[PDB]
């Protein structure tokens, strides 16, 4: 018997009946057994460094922010660090 | 360094060779022009504290080209909690008598923020260790700087995979294991004090220090590293505080 | 805090949910996933569930072997306690969907079984796409060799 009739899926993804089971195809921005997770929300530090190049500070009820290590300053996209010196730590000139 | 490649000249610029009375001693890492991180136990048998020499820019031991920079070691600083001849708190901070000069062949390794290191870096699977140490347990040392690429393990995976041996050291909160068990590749005796370096998004950070293992690339063991995350506050406090007089100095830890 | 136990891959037609025990009393779980030589990505941060959907992660490269692990943290708060999933290689181990497009989405589109298995895919006895009850088969596989029979038609 079809399980999808019970309308298990959420966030407008289609269902497909399986045997004693079903599956849920989600749209790109959502995951979960029933497409119930918004991927956008998790703009947090433990999630891939917040998307920051080097450092990440979480805050309370407000978007994280990114920072640069000594000898680097932050770009206008708010995630990238650029060197403000000749020989910034942790870079190799003969490959740069 | 057992199992690695030779590190093409200038591509491991934070590498330091420490010398006593012009004899090979350990590696170290340039985290600063004035400052080099090593392994504490390198100093276990040191009698000649005036003659400690740090050499940056070095590549080949036999022949001297124009890139090597020598400096006298002014102070060796060890954690208070370190006990000579044991492997816990295996780390050293060294102030050089005078700064080196950053060039294409001498660059410091970024010493990362402690939480960045714990949450982000600790989960980059492969990092580089390097040095002029032995190429095989009990074998020759190296003439050119060696470099090896190693996978990190979390301590539970390390204990599970490691073979229990009577009266071996305890893997502590201030260590981690890295490397392999198929007895193919590891760091070794020459290498104590040198970088375990982590690339993340275009920047190399300092995550470990060659410390100890059961011989080198022993089947069933990994290489242990000082967990550099634990000492970040301590090192920083030291680099900003004003010079103490003594040559060896045991700083309180934490 | 107790470490998760008896972790399992639930995988059908590439939709993969990792399941574990026990239900959290005053503790939360975080999951991590990786390929054998890759970096560890984190998901399902501090959930109170016993499941994590990992379709999107595993689907990026279905031929890799994946490893998962799950982390325990006391609620409200030197490595955290964790425990390991068994090894999961999607292309070989994912259960086959009882036959009438998979979960792998290259470029905004769910690829079909044949977009994914090409020549490795037969039916029961046809290499092609043709009372009748068809089962889908992969010759190569060690395990989970074949789907259940389609719904019968006469
Ligand atoms: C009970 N007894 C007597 C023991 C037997 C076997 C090993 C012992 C070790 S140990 O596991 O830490 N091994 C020593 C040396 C003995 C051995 O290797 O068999 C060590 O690694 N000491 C620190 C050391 O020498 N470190 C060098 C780097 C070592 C890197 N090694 C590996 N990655 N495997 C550095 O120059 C200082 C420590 C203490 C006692 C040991
Ligand atoms: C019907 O819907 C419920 C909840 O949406 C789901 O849990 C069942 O599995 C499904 O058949
Ligand atoms: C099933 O496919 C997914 C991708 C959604 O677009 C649904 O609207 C559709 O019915
Ligand atoms: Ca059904
Ligand atoms: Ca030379
Ligand atoms: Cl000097």
């Amino acid at each position: 018997g079809d399980q999808c009739a019970s309308s298990p899926c959420q966030n407008g993804g289609s269902c497909k009946d399986q045997l004693q089971s079903y599956i849920c195809f989600c749209l790109p921005a959502f995951e979960g057994r029933n497409c119930e997770t918004h991927k956008d929300d998790q703009l947090i530090c433990v999630n891939e460094n917040g998307g920051c190049e080097q450092y990440c500070s979480d805050h309370t009820g407000t978007k994280r922010s990114c920072r640069c290590h000594e000898g680097y300053s932050l770009l206008a996209d708010g995630v990238s660090c650029t060197p403000t010196v000749e020989y910034p730590c942790g870079k190799i000139p003969i490959l740069e | 360094i057992v199992g690695g490649k030779v590190c093409p000249k200038g591509e491991c610029p934070w590498q330091v060779l420490l010398l006593v009375n012009g004899a090979q001693l350990c590696g170290g890492t340039l985290i600063n022009t004035i400052w080099v991180v090593s392994a504490a136990h390198c100093f276990d048998k040191i009698k000649n504290w005036r003659n400690l020499i740090a050499v940056l820019g070095e590549h080949d031991l036999s022949e001297h080209d124009g890139d090597e920079q020598s400096r006298r070691v002014a102070q060796v600083i060890i954690p208070s909690t370190y006990v000579p001849g044991t492997t816990n708190h295996d780390i050293a901070l060294l102030r050089l008598h005078q700064p080196v000069v950053l060039t294409d062949h001498v660059v410091p390794l970024c010493l990362p923020e402690r939480t960045f290191s714990e949450r982000t870096l600790a989960f980059v699977r492969f990092s580089l260790v390097s040095g002029w140490g032995q190429l095989l347990d009990r074998g020759a040392t190296a003439l050119e700087l060696m470099v090896l690429n190693v996978p990190r393990l979390m301590t539970q995976d390390c204990l599970q995979q490691s073979r229990k041996v009577g009266d071996s050291p305890n893997i502590t909160e201030y260590m981690f294991c890295a490397g392999y068990s198929d007895g193919s590749k590891d760091s070794c005796k020459g290498d104590s004090g040198g970088p375990h370096a982590t690339h993340y998004r275009g920047t190399w950070y300092l995550t470990g220090i060659v410390s100890w293992g059961q011989g080198c690339a022993t089947v069933g063991h990994f290489g242990v590293y000082t967990r550099v995350s634990q000492y970040i506050e301590w090192l920083q406090k030291l680099m900003r505080s004003e010079p103490r007089p003594g040559v060896l100095l045991r700083a309180p830890f934490p | 805090t107790v470490a998760a136990y008896n972790l399992t891959w639930k995988s059908t037609n590439f939709k993969t949910i990792l399941e574990w025990e026990p239900k959290p009393v005053n503790q939360v779980y975080t999951v991590q996933i990786s390929t054998k030589s890759g970096d560890w990505k984190s998901k399902c941060f501090y959930t109170t569930d016993t499941e994590c959907d990992l379709t999107d992660e595993i689907v990026k490269d279905v031929k890799q072997t994946y490893l998962a692990r799950v982390f325990s943290y006391p609620a409200g708060n030197g490595e955290p306690l964790y425990e390991n999933s068994p090894e999961f290689t999607p292309y070989l181990e994912t259960n086959l969907g009882q036959p009438t497009r998979t979960l792998v989405r290259r470029n905004n589109t769910f690829l079909s079984l044949r977009d994914v298995f090409g020549k490795d895919l037969i039916y029961t006895k046809t290499n092609t796409n043709e009372c009748f009850s068809v089962q889908a088969v992969i010759p190569s596989r060690t395990v989970n060799r074949k789907s259940t029979d389609s719904p019968v038609e006469c």
